[PDB]
This record gives structure tokens, C-alpha cells and sequence, in this order.
């Protein structure tokens, strides 16, 4: 569980790097895709799903908008992130081992931009945060 | 493990590059801060129960810098790895203890320390690559446990 | 894998005393209510959205029935496992998609029937010996994954 | 988390079967030591480690005694076993890698001991409930 020392860590860190949100998501999802091409299937649907894509970039603002929507519900991540459960467990049934794959590609994308920032005690706090926001959108599946 | 010419290509220029004496240090470093429970085969290290503590350990350096050449055994002929690391496993295993599910953590810090390295430069592909020698390497340290 | 005579004994005799009609139908639906998730695979099966239906199809016994049989070409040939599952990997991956993590989890419905079933005579050394050529399968089912 | 339906069932189920807890122990302990070596290190200050230890049994009540008084905390596992997560992250320095094992072997001894109530919805609330269990003793390690 997150300690007050772990939401204040994650609400500096954020309130530092927010500016970039739509950058980090678009990074993100651009490497889960390439990396981890498992993924790709659950993207298919978009009429262009390569690099460079601008679904891809769209989609990467709305990913990152839920980590801001996840900061905002550190306190209660399981109440604030039950509607975005519900939509991956029900309306779009993405297998729950993929969490943890979005999350480690948004901590590499964060390393690539961010390097002052994401110390090794901001990287603690923020794979705690990680974990719960996996948990939270697990909530749903059974 | 199966490569492509790009991939030993792509692994080989990270190799040819890496400041060891950097990545090694800050690799180990982060993998204490973010998973501490690894902190319990070092703490014959010297002073260790903080960040500031653990980043600049001389001893803790050192042993970052051990680890990242140890792949380079690996690295160097990327068709064997499995038989590369024997040796290296069954020390971590029988002589150290170290429980196999911390090499897959080790593994991700000196991923994210040398995408903080490289910046721009660690493009999709170039993370592929690298992600995928590491996991072979991290697969023949566990080769020896029971 | 490397195996021993007495692990060779326990797997044929596991297998030689299997009513696969019982444990297959049992380990897919344990599978599909333990880990609901897995049911998007089988959505054509017909009439699942409960555990007495899950439980009761004649669809998904059939299907867990052909999963336990899967498991007779890596047994017949341990040494081999790797290349025996080739082609099913890769229909699993590519025609099915379906997410590698599972494989661990049906394989740990298999074992939790099969403990159901044999009772006290499943020893420690007995599940040992069965949980390895299970992993020993899970990881050649993911080996055509990119 | 555990919704109602899982904590009902939690409880109906160690209702059923925590007369035989002791045994049920032992044989999760002794199944953990045998089947996943590298758990033995963490026993070998005791004088028997081997199949038949007096000291695996003496053990073996003891875990399923926490396991009991999780069920009491059922509604929070993060406070309930508190003391218990700082014994295995401090005091013993245990990997946390290991509590999955240890589920996985209790589910095992269940299996084997009771066939009949531990159905596949016993399963699922009972395995939601240990990853509740293990998530709680991981609350002092990071
Ligand atoms: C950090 C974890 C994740 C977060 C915060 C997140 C967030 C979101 C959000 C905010 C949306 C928009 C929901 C809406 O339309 O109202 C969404 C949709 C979606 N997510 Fe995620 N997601 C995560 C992980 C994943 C993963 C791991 C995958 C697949 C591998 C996935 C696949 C999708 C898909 C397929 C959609 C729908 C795309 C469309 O509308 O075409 N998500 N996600
Ligand atoms: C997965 C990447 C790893 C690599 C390539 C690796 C490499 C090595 C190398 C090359 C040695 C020195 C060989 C010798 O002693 O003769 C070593 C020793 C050591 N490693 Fe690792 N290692 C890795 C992971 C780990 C992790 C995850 C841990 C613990 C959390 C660990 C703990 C140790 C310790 C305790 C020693 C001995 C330290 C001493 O001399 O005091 N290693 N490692
Ligand atoms: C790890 C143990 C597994 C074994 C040994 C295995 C075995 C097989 C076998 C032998 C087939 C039939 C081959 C054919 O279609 O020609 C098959 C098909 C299938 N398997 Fe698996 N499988 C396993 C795991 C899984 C899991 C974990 C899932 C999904 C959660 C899955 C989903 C499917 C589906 C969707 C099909 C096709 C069903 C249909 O015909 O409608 N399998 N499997
Ligand atoms: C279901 C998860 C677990 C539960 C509920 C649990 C429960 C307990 C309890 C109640 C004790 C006694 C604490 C005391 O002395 O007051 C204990 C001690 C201990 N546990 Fe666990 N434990 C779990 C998992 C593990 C695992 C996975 C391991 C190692 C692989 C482990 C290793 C130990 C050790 C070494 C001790 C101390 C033994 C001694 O006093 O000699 N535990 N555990």
C-alpha cells in the first residue's frame, strides 16, 4: 500500500513532469506495441496501429490522462479507477497480465525524459503507485 | 534465443558505448532503492539503510560495475548464453541464495538506468534488443536452480 | 529440461492411471471460473455466463479433454518437449491470441484437479515431478511468442 | 479486493475445513520445502528440515494460524497482519517473491484434503483472498 511518503513522492514527481503528458503516453504505447507485439491485437481495430501512428498518439493523451485521474485518486485508487476496470475487464476484455506491461514502458519512457526527476526514490514511490493502479483496474475481472 | 543481424547490430553498439563505470553503479544502486529486500546479500558492504547511503557505497559501485561486465561474456557470443552463465548460476544459486525472481529486477533498473542514459536514443527497437538479451541472460542465471 | 528415472516413473504412471474424461472437463472449467478472463477464448462454446454452465458444457468438456490429450506428445517424449509443441504455439499465438500468461494459469487448475483427484497419494515429490513437466510444457506453448 | 460474496465465502469455507488446520500446515509447508528448494535456506536454522520434521510440523500450525487470523481480518488485511508483515520483512528477511509459493501450496493441501468443498467458486475467493493476504504481508518490505 501507498505510505503519505509514497503520494507526496508521486504528486512532486507529477506535478514536475504532467507538462509532457501526452508525450510520455504516446512513447509509451509506441513501445508496448513494438515491444511487447502480444499487445498489438487489442489496438487492431484502428485503421493504422505502426509507428509513427496518429491513433497511437491520441490514444497515448487518453492513457496518461488516466495516470493523472489515478494521481488525483492515490487516496482511493480502487473507487476512482473502477470505471476505467470496468471498461478494460467488460467492454474491451484486455488480458490483466498486460497491465504490468504498460506500466514498465511508462517508467522507461519517464527515464528517457525525465532523467533528473526520476531518481531511484521517485522510481520507488512510483512502481508502488504502479502496482496499485494495476490492482485498482483489476478490480473487475473476477 | 534466436537473432536477427539489426539486433546483434543494435546490442553490440549499446556494448561498444556503455560507460560501465556509470550504468554498473546506478544500476545496482536503483535496484536496492526500488526493491530493497535485495539490499540482504550486500550488507557486509559497508553503510547501506539509505538512498544517499546505498548511491554513493564505493562497495555497492563496485559490484554494479561486476555485474554489468558480466554480460558481456553474453554479449559476446549471444548464441550461447544459456551455456555462459553455469558458473554465475550456480553460485548466486547454491552459494548465495539469491532468490531467481531478483534477476528479472535487477535486469529492469539497468534497463531503465540506460534509458535514462541514452534518452531519444533508446528508441522502441533499441529497447527490444536490449530487453531480450537481457531476459536470456536472466534465464540462464536461473538455468542451475532446482 | 533434464530428468531423472524416478521423475520419468511418476509422470507414466500419472498418465497411465488418468481418466482424462474426468480431469480434462474439470481443470478448464476450474480454469474458467478461477480466472474468468480466459473465458473470451471460448465464446462460441455456447451457454457460460455462470459456474453451473461453465461447469455443465458439453463444449468446454470436450475442449478440456483434447487440452489434457495436448499434454500425451510432450509425456510420450520428455527429452523433446521444446520442439513438440511447435505448431501449437503458434496457433495459440497467432490464430488464437491467446495472452501467454495463461498457460500458467490452466496448468495450475490442472495440478489442482489432479490433487483433487489423487488425494493423499499427491505427495510432495509426486506434485514435484508433475508441476515440472507442466512447466516444462507452458514454456514450450510460449516459445513461438515474439 | 474481496467483495462480499468473496469474504462469505472465505469464511464458509475455513469454516469447513480449519478443523484440520494444523494438518493442513504441515503439508503446505512440507510440499513448499520439497517441490521449491530454494525455500528451504529460510528453515535451516531448525534442527530437521527433512520430510517427517517435527519442527515443519510445529511450523505448519503456526502459518495456518495466520491464515485463520486473516480470515478474522478479513476486512483488513493490511492492518490484521501488519505485526506478521514486519516479522517476514525485517526480523526474517524472507523474499517476498515466496508468498505466492506458499498460496499456491496451500491451495494444493486443500485440494487434496477436501475435494468436495473446495469448488471452483471456493477457488476463485479463496485465491483472491491469499493475493489479498500476500499484498498485506508485503506491506513492510518497500
Ligand atoms: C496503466 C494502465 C492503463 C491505463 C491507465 C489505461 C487507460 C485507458 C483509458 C483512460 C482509456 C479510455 C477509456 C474510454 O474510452 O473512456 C483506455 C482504453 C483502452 N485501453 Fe487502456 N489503460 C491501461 C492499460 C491498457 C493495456 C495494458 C491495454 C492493452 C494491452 C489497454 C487497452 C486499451 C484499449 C484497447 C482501449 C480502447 C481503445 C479504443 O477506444 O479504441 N489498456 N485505456
Ligand atoms: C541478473 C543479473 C546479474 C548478473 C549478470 C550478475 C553478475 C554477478 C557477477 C559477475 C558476480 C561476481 C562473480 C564472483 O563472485 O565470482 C556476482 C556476484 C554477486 N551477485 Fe550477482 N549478478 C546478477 C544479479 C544479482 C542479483 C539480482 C543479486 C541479489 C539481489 C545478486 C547478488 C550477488 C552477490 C551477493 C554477489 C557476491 C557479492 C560479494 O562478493 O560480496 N546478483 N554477480
Ligand atoms: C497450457 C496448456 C494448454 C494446452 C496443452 C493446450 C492444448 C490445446 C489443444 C491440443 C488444442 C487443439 C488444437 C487444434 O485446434 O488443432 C487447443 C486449442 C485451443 N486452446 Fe489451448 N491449450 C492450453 C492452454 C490454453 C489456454 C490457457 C487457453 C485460453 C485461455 C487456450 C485456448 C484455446 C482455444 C481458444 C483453442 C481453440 C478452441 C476452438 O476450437 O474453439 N488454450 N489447445
Ligand atoms: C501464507 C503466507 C505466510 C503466512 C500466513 C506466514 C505466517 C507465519 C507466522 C504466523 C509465523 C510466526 C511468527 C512468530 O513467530 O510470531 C511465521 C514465521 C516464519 N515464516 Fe512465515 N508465513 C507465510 C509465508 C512464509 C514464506 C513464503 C516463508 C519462506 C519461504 C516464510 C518463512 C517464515 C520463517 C522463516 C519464519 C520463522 C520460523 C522460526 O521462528 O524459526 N513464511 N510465518
Amino acid at each position: 500500500s501507498l505510505s503519505d511518503k509514497d503520494k507526496a513522492a508521486v504528486r512532486a514527481l507529477w506535478s514536475k513532469i504532467g507538462k509532457s503528458s501526452d508525450a510520455i503516453g504516446n512513447d509509451a504505447l509506441s513501445r508496448m506495441i513494438v515491444v511487447y507485439p502480444q499487445t498489438k491485437i487489442y489496438f487492431s481495430h484502428w485503421p493504422d496501429v505502426t509507428p509513427g501512428s496518429p491513433n497511437i498518439k491520441a490514444h497515448g493523451k487518453k492513457v496518461m490522462g488516466g495516470i493523472a485521474l489515478a494521481v488525483s485518486k492515490i487516496d482511493d485508487l480502487k473507487t476512482g479507477l473502477m470505471e476505467l476496470s470496468e471498461q478494460h475487464a467488460y467492454k474491451l476484455r484486455v488480458d490483466p497480465s498486460n497491465f504490468k506491461i504498460l506500466n514498465h514502458c511508462i517508467l522507461v519512457v519517464i527515464s528517457t525524459m525525465f532523467p533528473k526527476e526520476f531518481t531511484p526514490e521517485a522510481h520507488v514511490s512510483l512502481d508502488k503507485f504502479l502496482s496499485g493502479v494495476a490492482l485498482a483496474l483489476a478490480e473487475r475481472y473476477r | 534465443v534466436e537473432w536477427t543481424d539489426k539486433e546483434r547490430s543494435i546490442i553490440s553498439d549499446i556494448f561498444s558505448h556503455m560507460d560501465y563505470d556509470d550504468i554498473g553503479p546506478k544500476a545496482l544502486s536503483r535496484c536496492l532503492v526500488v526493491y530493497p529486500w535485495t539490499q540482504r546479500y550486500f550488507s557486509g558492504f559497508g553503510n547501506l539503510y539509505n538512498a544517499e547511503g546505498i548511491m554513493s557505497n564505493a562497495n555497492v559501485a563496485a559490484h554494479g560495475i561486476k555485474v554489468l561486465h558480466g554480460l558481456d561474456r553474453g554479449m559476446k557470443n549471444m548464441d550461447n548464453i544459456a551455456d555462459a552463465y553455469t558458473d554465475l548460476s550456480t553460485l548466486h544459486s547454491e552459494k548465495l541464495h539469491v532468490d531467481p525472481d531478483n534477476f528479472k529486477l535487477l535486469s529492469d533498473c539497468i534497463t531503465i538506468v540506460l534509458a535514462a542514459k541514452m534518452g531519444h536514443a533508446f528508441t522502441a527497437e533499441t529497447q527490444g534488443a536490449f530487453q531480450k538479451f537481457l531476459a536470456a541472460v536472466v534465464s540462464a542465471l536461473g538455468k542451475q536452480y532446482h
